[PDB]
């Protein structure tokens, strides 16, 4: 039914309008762009007195981390908006609406991620255009967009399932911040101690939370075949579980 | 919209017990009951918010449902026109400018149609909720206590407008609310709920209304007055706590007062008035209430 | 308890303009206006949450104040008895079993005093809100729509219980509410708020001259009945052709018909015409509404 | 006024009663105690294979870390309870109740911190009784109690001021977690890089947030005079600002 398809598209479009309309998005964008430009200009142009050579790995990593954490907060807010306002019980009438609701949430997640990748492209492109140095590559920017898609998609579906189960908003925000920042912080201070450290360190290459969050600081994203397959499988499993629970939950 | 053999229970307490319902040649139906008997549970069962009700609800997929439950749900941050347009696109077939303008003009929302929802009052939010519910262009429109914060004139205006809508377009209305004098204004049939069952089904279509007479006297004498009027004339209803005895319409008070004089008891207040659903409601449910 | 020269502005919207208010030899007062005129704002200013009054409010510190505004405030995860006890110890002087027990049986919350507030309905929460507000043992009660979710029998018992505590304990009540037929059962005076200032104050006990009581008697008995009524009470208008004499409204018919039954007089009919608060509201508000 | 004193003490007593009567409080204690006991038995009693000697600094630091992040979240929940249910309108009526309210909240903060310090003392003492090693000192436990008190009190008053200004609950929970975990995470990956790193590293010893979070995971702690002056003066200024804001806000 294309009527249902248009109903899905109108929901993603209005969610996008609300995001593009709120002033916090342009305040967050102003702060991140100002901070990245200030840090890059002060750090690259004076600490070793070269002939204005700038390396782009630090700006790449910093812009990736800041834009990713801001986009994550924007995504969690978008996900928990309806549960915050209590209007969700109006969208939970029949089965086809509960399903179109989940489809629209996933499509909205994809569109927001694409928009943020485009934004990341604009800041790094203007920085490179203004300065001089060795330009990056288009294939790298495309695969960076893909990494944005997988990260945001994985965490958004996980947080959507948990907020559907619990119906509490303060927990979702605190859990998202905690989950993002606890594993890179805890790993150096604890893995090197045990006689079980090598084994646990090896197992951190397979826990999706641990390696997806860990590779954020790194300036390049490199995945093995098993790692790519397990991440895609986890997103698909989350989608099936979400569909099953949404079609049996009463609001 | 039909319900068949609905039985919903929460643990040991059972709230609804094998009910049936159908809109039979009636456009507006009122649901009347006490507090905590399961009225909102009934509306949630019809609308679709509850899946584990263990029964069968016969609704059609091509038919949309626009509803109002316990409290309005709206985007407080955004505007009224934004809310109307969003819920018209997401729930309805589209947005109609002339139709929306007609709704706004009839309801009287133009002065505050551009102001933020968080700046509204309770009556304004309730009116907006009534308009958003009718925004869906439903075939069945169901309301959970529609008149929470409105002045008498506003309630009269909204009721007149809903009647003009249910007659210009083919709509079937369910309204569950107290304040029965407002209920008798727009309703075709009333159903009475106690312990999960429909005990009574009173149907009112025309304004003949069956005029009746009220005699008020204290309880210790009320027994004798009820016995006397049942032994002479035919009596319809009694309220024991207030000492209200409602015999049929009598033009001449002479035979009643003369008999009460040789009986030596006398009334504090005697009157003749139009019968109502408020009277019917007290008749069905004072056995449980008092 | 006095309010003097209050003006409050929200941006460019002026809500209050130099209002005076005073409790003069009255215990229960009613506040009446339209939707969004600023009645709860006046209540909130007299209560104390808002700080920028720009005028004078005279409140003694020894007097306690209890209130209920727009929504009940309770602890959802905890039980009702815990809520009553906590707000009695924290806001009131303490907790006493006899006083709370009398409140609980009269209000009617014994079966559900041990259930969780999360499972309550809206009317259940409003009754709990009135009881928690009364737990403070206040000198002033400020209630905002106390009966907007309750059944009629519930409205009568709660207002009668409120009046009983008004006489048993020196209490002053301020009530703002619609549904004027419910307000008129227990109230002494009403004040009308319109366009930000007080305009009319109506004392119901003293009445208006328009109230009449019509008694019809036989033609042969007319002279003797008229003689007795002319001796005893006041006559306003007399018309022999209709046979109707207009006298002041009297609430009890016992002594009057007792005297006529003692003088062998049996009236054909009796009834009274009076003007209510709905009539007063429409007459005052038709200047801007009609 | 002794009557007002009774009103404040009744509110603090009931706040403590609500803390002591929840299943999450004991779920948290059982989880933290089980994790610490499991970690100590698994790693301290068998690495180099001594005569089961255990060094208590790592266990001290780990117990302090878990208990601090749990006591902080219990404090944020305690301070945000009234804004969550919206019953705060009933308490912010007259100036005398509004000030007794703030005093009662401060006393509640003091008692919760003391209770958690006692919990830390009992768990570590049972662990020390069970295992083998060199015992710690009571002077260490009393100064540790002071550190628990100062840290928890500081963050609770700051979050109370922010929650008063904003009237949003998700932001407070996210901001609390954010302030605890961002500074130790950002400093190694960014501070050692610049020609301004030494200056910022030295200035990290004067920002209260910065040195309290750096010193939170340490197993030893001795303060300087400037740190004591700044922390106590900051505590006094936040209390005065809180009182001033509470007497001018309108709901
Ligand atoms: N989880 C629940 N949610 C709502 N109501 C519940 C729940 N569990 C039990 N009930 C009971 O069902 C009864 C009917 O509630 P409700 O439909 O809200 O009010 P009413 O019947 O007055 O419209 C209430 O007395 C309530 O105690
Ligand atoms: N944040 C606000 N604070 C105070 N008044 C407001 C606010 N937002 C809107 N108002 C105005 O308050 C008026 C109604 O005030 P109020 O007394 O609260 O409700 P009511 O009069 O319906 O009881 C409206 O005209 C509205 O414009």
């Amino acid at each position: 039914v294309p009527r249902g398809s248009h109903r899905i598209l109108n929901l993603v479009k209005y969610d996008l309008y609300s995001i593009f309309k709120s002033p916090l998005t342009y305040l967050a964008i102003l702060v991140v762009s100002s901070l990245i430009a200030t840090q890059s200009i002060l750090m690259a142009n004076s600490m070793d007195n070269p002939k204005h050579i700038i390396v782009y790995g630090s700006v790449f990593a910093a812009a990736k981390w800041l834009l990713l954490i801001i986009g994550l907060m924007f995504v969690v807010k978008t996900i928990t908006r309806d549960f915050s306002q209590g209007t969700i019980q109006l969208y939970m009438s029949k089965v086809k609406t509960r399903v179109g609701y989940i489809i629209s949430k996933t499509i909205s997640i994809i569109l927001i991620s694409i928009l943020f990748a485009l934004i990341h492209y604009v800041i790094l492109i203007v920085v490179q255009a203004s300065s001089n140095g060795k330009n990056l590559a288009f294939s790298k920017y495309v695969d960076n967009l893909w990494f944005f898609l997988i990260f945001l998609l994985f965490f958004g579906l996980f947080l959507f399932l948990i907020t559907l189960a619990s119906q509490k908003t303060a927990m979702i925000f605190s859990l998202g911040v905690f989950l993002v920042l606890i594993v890179p912080f805890i790993k150096p201070f604890i893995t090197f101690i045990p006689r079980y450290g090598e084994k646990v360190l090896d197992a951190f290459d397979y826990i999706p939370f641990a390696y997806l969050t860990d590779k954020m600081i790194s300036s390049n994203f490199d995945f093995s075949n098993w790692q790519w397959v397990i991440s895609l499988g986890s997103i698909v499993i989350f989608f099936i579980l979400n569909i099953l629970y949404v079609a049996k939950k009463d609001i | 919209m039909k319900l068949e053999h609905i039985t919903k229970k929460y643990g040991s307490n059972v709230v609804l017990n094998d009910i049936d319902f159908d809109f039979g040649d009636s456009r507006i139906v009122g649901l009347i009951g006490k507090n905590g008997v399961g009225k909102t549970t009934v509306m949630k069962v019809m609308n679709g918010n509850i899946i584990k009700f263990d029964g069968k609800v016969d609704i059609d997929n091509a038919d949309n449902i626009g509803f109002l439950i316990e409290h309005p749900k709206l985007y407080d941050n955004k505007s009224g026109l934004y809310n109307l347009k969003l819920f018209a696109q997401v729930l309805g077939k589209g947005f109609d400018k002339a139709y929306t303008d007609k709704i706004i003009d009839a309801f009287g929302m133009r002065p505050y149609i551009k102001k933020k929802v968080k700046k509204y009052s309770m009556g304004m939010k309730q009116k907006l909720a009534i308009a958003v519910s009718l925004m869906n262009k439903p075939k069945f429109l169901i309301l959970d206590e529609p008149t929470n914060g409105m002045d008498p004139d506003g309630s009269i205006d909204v009721l007149t407008t809903i009647k003009s809508l249910v007659n210009e377009l083919d709509m079937r209305i369910l309204i569950s609310s107290h304040k029965l004098e407002d209920i008798e204004l727009i309703c075709d049939r009333a159903v009475f709920l106690r312990d999960g069952h429909f005990v009574q089904d009173v149907n009112m279509e025309e304004g003949v209304a069956s005029d009746t007479t009220i005699v008020t006297v204290d309880h210790k004498d009320f027994d004798r007055t009820e016995k006397y009027l049942a032994e002479h004339f035919q009596l319809q209803n009694v309220d024991k706590a207030d000492g209200h005895l409602m015999i049929n319409a009598q033009k001449n008070y002479q035979v009643i007062l003369k008999a009460l004089s040789e009986l030596d008891i006398y009334p504090k207040y005697i009157e003749t008035r139009k019968s109502s659903l408020r009277d019917t409601y007290f008749n069905i449910n004072q056995r449980g209430d008092k």
